[PDB]
DNA sequence: GGCAGTACTAGTATGAAAGTACTTGAGCTTGATC
């Protein structure tokens, strides 16, 4: 899921930085620091909105590096388990289904998916598909997973899914 | 002990308000605009353009003012940001299979309400 | 203190070593201990366990007595088969906490119920509750599960539970050759459960007894401490 | 606190003309702007002094009160005891 | 040749401070009852 919230942080400036352009740095450096990371408590900072308040700069005691507190709305992804969102796959394998929703990975255990859809490593690109061949699920394809459980392994999140309940699966 | 299908978030989650990919994506391209134009700034890490790319892949409202009015249209119905942002990503069709994936529907509208809104949705569906 | 159980001898050279009781004596008095000596055979002497080799020590002679493949040597030691099997003091044994390996398994019911962990009931007109343990007992645990939708807590002997567990929740490995080992557990079977580790994605099967609900991170270290996953070893020069 | 109706000392008490020369010359030794001109000078702690002297070391004091509130004095604003 | 007793060794088990503060006991005064 997908959030607008507002979220702080302090910025420590290497001393070189000062001079002139000392509140662009700030921005500059800020914008670098945040976007891409990823936390347990809110999840992928997608992007920095825009920047409410720059606090005052305080002089940190014994180290160069001086703390600016900055206030800044962000967009971030966060997910639950039992929500349903859309992914692309990206890879099949005999172990189960590798898939991606958005910038967080998730992986499908193959016990999983429904017995109707065996696994066929002969086919020309690896694929998931019904005996019946009515429906295949393979490398492009669009689904709709239900998140089972998270985990946050160095600052990065990934999921489990599931392909049990009705209405889930190719899209 | 949480769980986003009985609609119990961390406090945190209160003041938030939910984006839908159509939304997201508006708002990453105004960014990326501005990122873009005025030079001397790094190109954009990868989260980003992973995510730029699969909000655009997915979003259904192409036009700035479709999004707004369809946005407003479940706006004047008693629904919590999670349950409404959740409809409108998923654009399911009917009210069974609606219920299934959403259980903290249960028991919010009669199917038939259920099925109003859902097929409004349906009607103000931007198709390809 | 059973019989069949693993004890362990208090002194000697055979001095905390895995041995099962092969005989309780009904006088409370000694236990019969199955051992794999340590001996030399009396030719060393004027050591690592190994089987008793009852040619050898006929061949060197000394303090032996074969019937058989019972064998009495130095000391009015038996040994039968290979194996040891001589009376101790129970006061000579340590009597509890010593469990065997399975390595000592291959040399030679229970119950595990703690408060907080979601169990459902396996049979009786009260079969397929489910809910979160209060309190424990050893043996008829009266357990005392609040149900979901129930505010009044029951009794359940050990023997009718189960360590119930909807897929996604965090659970860990409480004892097996996986034990310390924790994951989400992704499907549900009969008696089978399968679960992903934390530590590596590598499946899991186990049984539902050996599953346990404890909401902490995966520890990544091995029992011992002194190594961890990922870590650089040397195999060899 | 307002600019107005600030009550401390105008000077420079000898407490922060110490961490004040502290201060700017840990900044200095890292890679920082100098405010004046530097003429033989490779020891930060000259330069540091030498930026007191001339009033261009770019820091504001802050003087808490002790009923909790705070005063904002600039190192220019200031006078310099020696 | 085997069993029992005794001795030795190894391991395990236990005068010449001063002062202050707090508590307890005893005594005195006041109130209530006869």
């Amino acid at each position: 899921m997908f959030y607008h919230i507002s979220l702080e942080h302090e910025i420590l400036l290497h001393p070189r930085y000062f001079g002139p352009n000392l509140l662009n740095t700030v921005k500059q450096k800020l914008f670098t620091e945040v976007e891409g990371t990823c936390t347990g408590k809110y999840g992928f900072v997608i992007a920095v909105t825009t920047i409410d308040n720059i606090g005052a700069g305080v002089i940190q005691p014994g180290r160069g590096f001086v703390l600016y507190p900055v206030k800044y709305k962000a967009i971030v992804f966060r997910p639950f388990k039992g929500e349903v969102v859309d992914a692309v796959v990206t890879q099949v394998n005999k172990v189960g289904l590798f898939t991606e929703i958005g910038p967080m990975s998730c992986f499908i255990s193959r016990h999983s998916i429904p017995s109707e859809m065996e696994f066929d490593p002969n086919s020309n690109p690896p694929c998931y598909k019904t005996m019946d061949e009515d429906i295949v699920i393979q490398q492009d394809d669009e689904i709709r997973l239900k998140i089972v459980g998270t985990r946050v392994d160095k600052n990065d999140i990934f999921a489990i899914g599931s392909l049990m309940d009705d209405y889930l699966g190719l899209v | 002990e949480e769980d986003a299908s009985q609609l119990i978030f961390p406090k945190e989650f209160e003041t938030a308000e939910t984006l839908l990919n159509s939304e997201v994506h508006m708002l990453l391209e105004h960014r990326k605009q501005q990122n873009e134009s005025a030079e001397d700034e790094q190109e954009l890490s990868e989260v980003f353009m992973k995510t730029l790319n699969y909000t655009a892949r997915f979003s259904r409202f192409k036009n700035r003012e479709t999004i707004a009015s369809v946005r407003s249209l479940l706006l004047q119905k008693k629904l919590h940001k999670f349950e409404l942002a959740c409809l409108a990503n998923l654009c399911p069709e009917t009210a069974e299979e609606s219920k299934a994936l959403i259980p903290s529907l249960e028991g919010r509208f009669e199917d038939e309400e259920l099925q109003q809104i859902l097929d409004d949705i349906q009607t103000k569906r931007s198709f390809q | 203190l059973k019989p069949k159980s693993w004890v362990r001898l208090k002194r000697g050279i055979y001095k905390d070593d895995i041995a099962q009781v092969d005989y309780v004596e009904p006088s409370q008095n000694t236990i019969s201990l199955k051992m794999i000596p340590r001996i030399d055979y009396d030719r060393i002497k004027a050591p690592p366990q190994r089987l008793f080799d009852a040619e050898k020590i006929r061949s060197l002679g000394g303090d032996v007595a074969s019937d058989g493949d019972f064998l009495i040597f130095e000391g009015n030691r038996y040994s039968r088969k290979g194996f040891l099997f001589k009376s101790f003091a129970m006061s000579a044994v340590i009597t509890e906490g010593v469990k065997p390996t399975l390595s000592e398994l291959e040399k030679f019911r229970e119950h595990n119920f703690q408060p907080g962990d979601n169990v459902e009931v396996c049979e009786g007109e009260l079969i397929n509750l489910q809910g979160k343990i209060l309190s424990v007992d050893g043996n008829k645990i009266t357990i005392m599960p609040k149900h979901e939708d129930l505010k009044d807590m029951l009794e359940f002997p050990a023997q009718e539970l189960r360590k119930y567990f909807k897929m996604g929740d965090h659970v860990k490995v409480i004892a097996g050759r996986f034990e310390g080992d924790t994951g989400l557990i992704v499907r549900v079977e009969e008696n089978f459960v399968i679960l992903f580790s934390d530590l590596t994605m590598h499946e899991l099967k186990v049984l539902p007894r050996d599953l346990q609900l404890c909401s902490e991170t995966a520890s990544g270290v091995d029992v011992g401490g002194q190594h961890e996953w990922g870590e650089l070893v040397q195999l060899d020069p | 606190q307002a600019n107005q109706k600030r009550i401390t000392t105008p000077y420079m008490t000898k407490y922060e003309r110490a961490r004040v020369l502290g201060t700017r010359a840990l900044q200095i030794a890292m890679c920082a702007p100098v405010m004046v001109e530097l003429e033989g000078e490779t020891d930060p702690l000259l330069i540091a002094m030498k930026e007191l002297k001339a009033r261009k070391i770019p820091i504001i004091i802050r003087r808490y009160l002790p009923d909790g509130s705070y005063e904002d004095w600039g190192v220019d604003e200031l006078i310099i005891t020696d």
